[PDB]
RNA sequence: AGCUUUGCGCAGUGGCAGUAUCGUAGCCAAUGAGGUCUAUCCGAGGCGCGAUUUGCUAAUUGAAAACUUCCCAAUAGCCGUGACGACUAGUCGGCACUGGCAAUUUUUGACAGUCUCGAGACUG
């Protein structure tokens, strides 16, 4: 119930917290991962698939490419964002 | 059997709703209805069956 | 692009001949005489620069009814070292993808 | 002349689907298979076989889960710095930057919010 206050960053952080949006001698600052060239962090199953594709030197097929494109488009559309029609039809 | 039919009807109504409009979470008031809900629509696991103890 | 179907655009009945052996029916895949033109303008596709066949191979009969009858009568029949079956060809370029996208969401 | 009976076949709809639907090819069977029944009564199914066939789509696993080639490589701002060229130790165009460019006059933003009849006013 906390609105976005103007010229204030604590209100947006409170709304995000309420909505659930939140030897030389040294310590190693190492955190490695396997994120695809598109920037998406590949799943461990997907990472293993990519590694096996690289080892075998063979990529995805035509149908696999189509399925991947459809899944990526659907995921992007979902990440981008019928009540009015149900209210008008009632 | 009636409870299983109800869960199947709920899953079919979710499937009737578009995947882009599929509820990412499915809060069920009935305690024992979560397992049949997951079994009926295991092919659509994008919905998480979260518990809501305080029944509205 | 792939300039391959230019030698096979005949408005014939095209079928998918695949899941056979790598060497099975290597050159006689169209030698069958179940119809008049057999698999006209059709061969077995392969992976180039490897000496191996990638499964699916062209199967295009110029007679639609004869093609259907032969496919029904010779579905999965003994073909070389691996009996292969027949199924409808895709023939879905981008000229089909555009129309599919237009007619799906609209 | 309009309608309609057994309804038929086509096409649409509703529902059912292991007991069911059907062939039943083995057998009896309109020349009666069966009983408490209908019983001086009625007359058409039953025993056993086998399935519920046609396609599309998503997903699922896998390295690849299939529809006519493939992995590869370059392409298709300023100030100073060192000479090259010109003009009287000084000035200018271009060549790359071996250092810097978030501290008042240009680029790391004094911007944002509100009210009123293109313009004015208020606050942080």
């Amino acid at each position: 119930e906390e609105p976005i206050v103007n010229r204030g960053l604590a209100a947006a952080l409170l709304l995000c917290q309420n909505k659930g949006l939140l030897k030389d001698g040294y310590k190693p600052d190492v955190k490695i991962e396997y994120v695809d060239e598109t920037g998406r962090k590949l799943t461990p199953k997907e990472a293993f698939r990519q590694l096996s594709h690289r080892f075998h030197g063979k990529g995805s097929g035509k149908m696999k490419t189509e399925r991947r494109m459809k899944k990526l488009d659907e995921e992007a559309l979902l990440k981008k964002m019928l009540g009015t029609v149900a209210l008008l039809q009632e | 059997l009636a409870k299983w039919k109800t869960a199947e009807e709920v899953a079919a109504l979710i499937r009737s709703l578009p995947v882009e409009e599929q509820p990412k979470q499915i809060i069920v008031t009935r305690k024992g209805m979560l397992d049949p809900l997951e079994v009926h629509l295991l092919d659509f696991p994008n919905i998480v069956i979260k518990g809501s103890e305080l029944q509205l | 692009e792939d300039p391959s179907l230019l030698e096979w655009d005949a408005d014939d009945f095209r079928i998918f001949c695949g899941d056979l052996g790598n060497e099975v029916n290597d050159d006689i895949l169209a030698r069958a005489f179940s119809r008049f033109p057999s698999f006209l303008k059709a061969k077995v596709i392969r992976d180039k620069r490897t000496g191996k066949t990638k499964g699916y191979g062209f199967v295009s009969f110029k007679d639609p009814s004869d093609y259907v009858r032969a496919m029904r009568e010779m579905n999965g029949k003994y073909v070389g070292s691996r009996p292969i079956k027949l199924r409808k060809s895709m023939w879905k370029d981008r000229n089909l993808d555009v129309v599919r996208k237009k007619q799906k969401e609209k």
